[PDB]
RNA sequence: AGUAGUAACAAG
């Protein structure tokens, strides 16, 4: 089972954003899971590069901690354009 | 000496003075009270023309169904619905021969357009029957109430954006064992009143949820709303008209789009062509037939009228037409095109408000609704109604509706019915007889040109055409049709006499104050004059008098007489002050008590543009104030488009050129119903408006270009404002504190939307 | 094996029980069902 | 009464 694989290994956010971008390109995830994986991996890798890399008031690159509130760090170093709806 | 107005026709040919025969300064006829009498007439007549066909019970709705198609051929000259499939198919085959690849081309274009068509397309319709409230609402309202109600039954095909997945939900909804929908019910509060009855009933409508069974829903989805046609010209007696639901509109759109593609390429179609393009086409067709007349022979023109057109045409025939037209098409598209005719084949007519019974002695009146139509003995109805209801019985449903399988009461297949008419014209000859026929077809209107050796042989062709039409379910009116040697005829109220003559009277009611606003109405008024000079033979003397008449009407309508006039009025009091306070009075608009400077040469120039350089900079500053409170949220339609109502035809939109100013206002929505509190309905309207305005605040292009996306409005608005904020902070337009507040607020919004 | 080793997306328009039955009883006099109507129109030459 | 004209209004 291919569908069962992509469910367990990947995150719930990553799956949805992939299936929604596949729908925008008029492709069916439940019938063509070959594309579903490649988008999920490509999104995961994109999020790996962006994750926890922020910019402070002087414009310098620091990394945050999984726990620190979303009030402290407001400006990520990267803008993840991949995964967003076409028009956004 | 006694004047006789008909004596004009001694000195002037009737066509040359045809305008004088149109009494379009008179009041057009309006209906009063119920349309049930007229609707029941249609239900009875429609069944009278098919009664010799197959009668059976629908195993879906339990309705009484009549099928005249492939029925017995008529033995009289009464309206016949007994169309022979074979003859229809032979007519369409002969069209396919004369237009090779047209049927597949039309089917391809129509299919490709459908694959590109989005759900919002259905908002471009007029008044639509809303099955959720069992009343007529605008197309955009009926669509919304259907989409939102469909969500309560796990039907979210609308969210995909394309028409096809929405249309998939529409046919799939017929399978749902029960349908939950958003309806409206009103709370009654009995108040005191200064009248005979002594009291009052104040209603407060509120949004509710209502549940209906599958059969109940199917009946609603198949149902037509019926009312009487008001302000129709050239007719002594009123007639019933019908409005279809929102469900069928998507399917009809594609079938009409298919028929349009065919009609466009048919030499004898007067549809979808209109105005000057039609005139040229007809004039060419007349010149052809004149030159192609056998020498020593005669050419004759039938000024053609069809009778019971809609009553006799049959959805089952259109179902066959869609089938034969989409021959070489993908099964899905053939199946798509098949649905509109199938829904019409099983359509149910709502019978309106019912009949009113009264006591002249006790001075009492009561409305008997359609469900209760047989709750009283038929002796208590008048002779006409007693007869109607007796003939209605077999087609009557318990819930006050009627089964109406045959006929096309709603219309909506004007192009496809034209294709059928052009099919008949396309036959040209029967049995290799010594005549040829051709013509023009615009829906139920036709002109037939017949060429032969003598008029006796021409009449044989007309008789063969008459008979051929009966086989397609088309009934030529012998009462309203007439024939003569080619040179003159009438077609869709256009009059030919060695060329098309002007018919000024047809356009006369359109010269009045349109009733959009004082800005638009000025442009519209002047444009109508300009266009009637070009098209409808209005000379310079009449054109100039029209300018005067229009300004007279405008000044009295908008109470905006000349500042130097001594006319009493609340507006006039301030106009008189504005007149005194202003130096450049030539610059003042007619609506501001200013002078009229319009003449023939400048009819096409917006009034503000004409007067701009003559205006006082204080007046010009006020008039054109960019943030004035009279102009609301303007749509691209709002500025350019205006619905103009001709004497003859459907209500069409016309373009006008006007500068946006304080006169470009809009009247309050008709939320002024007696003893009704609309507070709930108004809040719903204001909620959608708030959401749409704020969306336009984030996306300024929305007003101009249609926004695209299957994602939430909120998701789009949040992402935009998040970027706005970040790039306002990193540019130094927004302060560090404001950015923190913004991103904090956006964090709460981000949570609410997931 | 699945990753290392593009189907044609045909347009989806399925007719349910109710609409199919409505179409079957929407046929001219002579036909048992719609399938019979579609075949006839497609296959027979109505010349003469 | 009257308007009107195949059905209404003459307030709710």
């Amino acid at each position: 089972s291919m569908d069962t694989f992509i469910t367990r290994n990947f995150q719930t956010t990553i799956i949805q954003k992939a299936k929604n971008t596949m729908a925008e390109f008029s492709e069916d995830p439940e019938l063509q899971p070959a594309m579903l994986f490649n988008i999920c991996v490509h999104l995961e890798v994109c999020y790996v590069i962006s994750d926890m890399n922020f910019l402070d008031e002087e414009g310098k690159a620091y990394t945050a901690l999984e726990g620190q509130g979303k009030e402290q760090n407001l400006r990520p170093q990267y803008e993840v354009i991949e995964g967003m709806p076409r028009t956004i | 000496m006694n004047i006789n107005p008909y004596f004009l026709f001694i000195d002037v040919p009737i066509q040359a003075a045809i305008s004088t025969t149109f009494p379009y300064t008179g009041v057009p006829p309006y209906s009063h009270g119920t349309g049930t009498g007229y609707t029941i007439d249609t239900v009875i007549r429609t069944h009278e023309y098919s009664n010799k066909g197959k009668q059976y019970i629908s195993d879906v709705t339990g309705c009484t169904m009549v099928d005249p198609t492939n029925g017995p051929l008529p033995e009289d000259n009464e309206p016949s619905a007994y169309a022979q499939l074979d003859c229809v198919l032979e007519a369409l085959d002969r069209m396919d021969e004369e237009h090779p690849g047209l049927f597949q081309a039309a089917s391809q274009n129509a299919m490709e357009t459908l694959m590109v068509t989005t759900v919002d397309k259905l908002t471009q319709g007029r008044q639509t029957f809303d099955w959720t409230v069992c009343r007529n609402q605008p197309a955009a309202t009926a669509l919304n109430t259907t989409i939102t109600s469909f969500r309560l039954n796990d039907l979210n095909g609308a969210d995909k954006g394309g028409l096809i997945p929405f249309c998939q939900d529409i046919i799939d909804s017929l399978d749902r064992p029960e349908m939950t929908f958003f309806s409206v019910k009103n709370i009654k509060k009995k108040l005191p009143a200064k009248n005979r009855k002594g009291f009052l009933i104040k209603r407060i409508p509120m949004k509710v949820k209502d549940k209906i069974t599958k059969v109940e829903y199917i009946k609603r989805a198949l149902s037509l709303n019926t009312m009487t046609k008001d302000a129709e010209r050239g007719k002594l007696k009123r007639r019933a008209i019908a409005t279809a639901g929102i469900q069928i509109r998507g399917f009809v759109l594609v079938v009409e789009n298919l028929a349009k593609n065919i009609c466009e390429n048919l030499e004898q179609s007067g549809l979808p062509v209109g105005g000057n393009e039609k005139k040229a086409k007809l004039s060419n067709a007349v010149a052809k037939m004149l030159s192609n007349c056998p020498p020593g022979g005669i050419s004759m023109t039938v000024t053609g009228d069809n009778t019971k057109w809609n009553e006799c045409l049959n959805p089952r025939i259109f179902l066959a037409m869609t089938e034969r037209i989409t021959r070489d098409s993908p099964i899905w598209f053939r199946d798509f095109c098949s649905i509109a005719p199938v829904l019409f084949s099983n359509k149910i007519a709502r019978l309106g408000k019912g009949f009113m019974i009264t006591s002249k002695t006790k001075r009492l009146k009561a409305q008997i609704p359609c469900p209760d139509l047989f709750s009283i003995p038929l002796e208590r109805y008048n002779e006409e109604t007693r007869a109607k209801l007796k003939k209605l019985k077999p087609f009557f449903n318990e819930e006050g509706t009627a089964s109406l399988s045959p006929g096309m009461m709603m219309g909506m297949f004007n192009m496809l019915s034209t294709v059928l008419g052009v099919a008949a014209l396309g036959i040209k000859n029967i049995g290799n007889k010594e005549y040829l026929w051709d013509g023009l077809q615009s829906s139920d209107d036709f002109a037939l040109f017949v060429n032969a050796k003598d008029e006796e042989t021409c009449m044989e062709g007309i008789n063969d055409f008459y008979r051929t039409c009966k086989l397609l379910g088309i009934n030529m009116s012998k009462k309203k049709s007439y024939c003569n040697e080619t040179g003159m005829f009438e077609f869709t109220s256009m009059f030919y006499r060695d060329g098309f003559v002007s018919n000024f009277a047809m356009e006369l009611p359109s010269f009045g104050v349109a009733g959009v606003n004082e800005s638009a109405d000025m442009a519209i008024g002047m444009t109508i004059i300009k266009n009637n000079m070009i098209n409808n033979g209005m000379g310079p003397a009449t054109a100039q008098t029209a300018i005067q008449l229009f300004i007279a009407d405008y000044r009295y309508t908008y109470k905006c007489h000349r500042g130097d006039s001594k006319v009493e009025g609340k507006r006039m009091k301030i106009i008189k002050e504005l007149w005194e306070n202003t130096k450049g009075r030539d610059g003042l608009l007619v609506a501001d008590g200013g002078p009229n400077i319009y003449n023939l040469r400048n009819l096409h120039i917006p009034e503000i543009v004409l007067k701009y350089n003559l205006m006082d900079p204080e007046y010009k500053g006020r008039l054109l104030h960019p943030q004035n409170p009279f102009v609301g949220h303007l749509s691209i339609e709002g500025i350019k488009e205006a619905d103009i109502t001709p004497a003859h035809g459907p209500v069409k939109k016309m373009d006008y050129d006007a500068v946006s100013g304080t006169h470009s206002w809009r009247t309050k929505r008709n939320r002024s119903i007696l003893n009704t509190d609309q507070r709930n309905m108004i809040l719903e309207e204001q909620c959608y408006a708030k959401c749409c305005n704020l969306f336009e605040a984030c996306f300024n292009s929305a007003s101009y270009r249609k926004p695209v996306g299957q994602h939430s409005m909120l998701e789009a608005m949040a992402h935009r404002l998040r970027m706005d904020a970040r790039l306002d902070y990193e540019s130094g337009r927004m302060s560090k504190d404001d950015f923190e507040k913004a991103m904090a607020h956006l964090g709460e919004i981000g949570y609410i939307g997931s | 094996q699945v990753l290392i080793g593009d189907v044609e997306k045909g347009i989806d328009f399925k007719l349910g029980q109710t609409i199919s039955r409505l179409r079957d009883i929407s046929v001219p006099a002579g036909f048992s069902n719609f399938e019979g109507m579609r075949s006839y129109i497609d296959n027979i030459d109505p010349k003469g």
